[PDB]
């Protein structure tokens, strides 16, 4: 098979191009906001999260870190243990990992 | 010279609808008066493209 | 008016017959070559007989 | 059976062999090598290998089978189309009974369901 075999499963556009062969372009390729505009979203974001979003925050950061443990049964004791005794189904609701 | 050109340049980029504002919007309703009187009268085939412009002078 | 001949249409009733008809009729454009002429085109005049691709007689002997 | 004018190319390369022929489109530029007067509509020219049929048609009632037949413009185009409803009686059963050897088949490459992955 040829050496140089890829197979692709988004849509490419190849130049028609002497001596050169490249892709020139996306198909229905949509530009969004530019590096600027997508930094003043995210400033707007970080801005309100540090002045009305950094109360009870230490109580979530431990829910967090409990919840990356491997066990279960190693959750529930990071809990109890760190986090003040806090219910595993009560927490993991709080974090959003509830359906 | 050219800081006059360049000076009138400007103000007729800034200001001149002070003037021209008037001769605008008479062109832009008879831009779409006429083409208003185009549909009217023109032959268009199965597709909307005027394939006779030439059978009258009306329509020319 | 229409035309009958050989070559008959595929429909049951009249009322769908006479349907196709005017489906077909509203989409004519005449193209005519004289002057005077509500439909004249010198030029970009179609025909009005439609050409069929057959085994000529060189071709079958 | 091809029920289109047009199909992706992709779709009749193969994707765990190499590929060394296409199933082209009709080569239009055939069409305009006859000398001599027809008349061909641009609704038959797209569908697989029935260009090459009319053409040789139309070379076979102008000239005959004997002398004056044989000339490139004729030959090439009853070649073309022995040529292409051969390759593309090939393809068709290659397509019906061995359609995992293609490009774009879900069972070239299969995805598996979830309860293999074992979590
Ligand atoms: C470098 C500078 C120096 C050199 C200069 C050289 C200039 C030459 C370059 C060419 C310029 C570009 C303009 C080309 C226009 C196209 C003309 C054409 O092909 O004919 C079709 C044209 C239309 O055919 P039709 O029969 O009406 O179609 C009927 C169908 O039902 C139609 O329905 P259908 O369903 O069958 O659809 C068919 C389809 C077919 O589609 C196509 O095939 C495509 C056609 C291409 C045109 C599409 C783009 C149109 C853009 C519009 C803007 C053009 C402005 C003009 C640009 C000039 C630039 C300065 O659609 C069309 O038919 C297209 C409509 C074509 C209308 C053309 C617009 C009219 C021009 C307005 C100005 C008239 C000036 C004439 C002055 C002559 C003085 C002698 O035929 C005619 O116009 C006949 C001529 C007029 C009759 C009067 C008798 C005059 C006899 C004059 C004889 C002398 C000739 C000149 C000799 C010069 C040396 C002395």
């Amino acid at each position: 098979m040829q050496n140089t075999t890829n197979i692709v499963h988004v849509p490419v556009h190849m130049g028609h191009t002497h001596y050169f062969d490249y892709i020139d372009s996306f198909p229905k390729l949509k530009e969004g906001p530019t590096l600027e505009e997508n930094h003043i979203t995210n400033q707007k974001i970080l801005r309100e999260q540090l002045i009305s979003g950094q109360q009870g925050l230490e109580q979530n950061l431990c829910l967090r870190n409990c919840f990356k443990l491997s066990q279960k049964r190693y959750i529930e004791f990071c809990l109890d243990r760190k986090c003040g005794g806090a219910d595993f189904q009560r927490a993991a609701t709080i974090l959003g990992y509830t359906k | 010279g050219f800081g006059c050109f360049s000076i009138i340049n400007y103000l007729y980029g800034r200001y001149g609808y002070i003037i021209n504002e008037s001769s605008q919007k008479r062109a832009a309703q008879d831009l779409l008066d006429n083409d208003m009187a185009a549909d009217k009268i023109l032959f268009k085939n199965r597709v909307g493209a005027p394939t006779r412009p030439l059978r009258s002078l009306d329509d020319m | 008016p229409v035309k009958e001949g050989q070559a008959k249409l595929w429909f049951s009733t009249k009322e769908e017959a006479d349907a196709y008809d005017d489906k077909m009729i509203s989409n004519i454009e005449l193209k005519s070559q004289d002057y005077e002429d509500e439909n004249f085109s010198p030029v970009f005049n179609r025909k009005t007989q439609e050409y069929f691709l057959e085994p000529s007689e060189k071709f079958k002997s | 059976t091809i029920f289109a004018e047009t199909w992706e190319a992709s779709e009749y390369q193969y994707r765990n062999k190499a590929n060394l022929k296409t199933l082209p489109v009709n080569h239009l530029g055939k069409l305009a090598e006859l000398k001599f007067d027809f008349v061909e509509y641009k609704a038959h020219q797209l569908i697989a290998c029935h260009l090459y049929e009319r053409m040789t048609i139309h070379c076979m009632n102008q000239y005959g089978l004997f002398k004056d037949f044989y000339r490139p413009e004729c030959l090439d185009a009853q070649y073309y189309f022995k040529t292409c409803v051969e390759l593309n009686a090939a393809y068709g059963i290659q397509k019906k009974f061995f359609p995992e050897h293609f490009v774009g088949s879900p069972y070239a490459r299969p995805v598996p369901q979830f309860q293999q992955l074992g979590l």
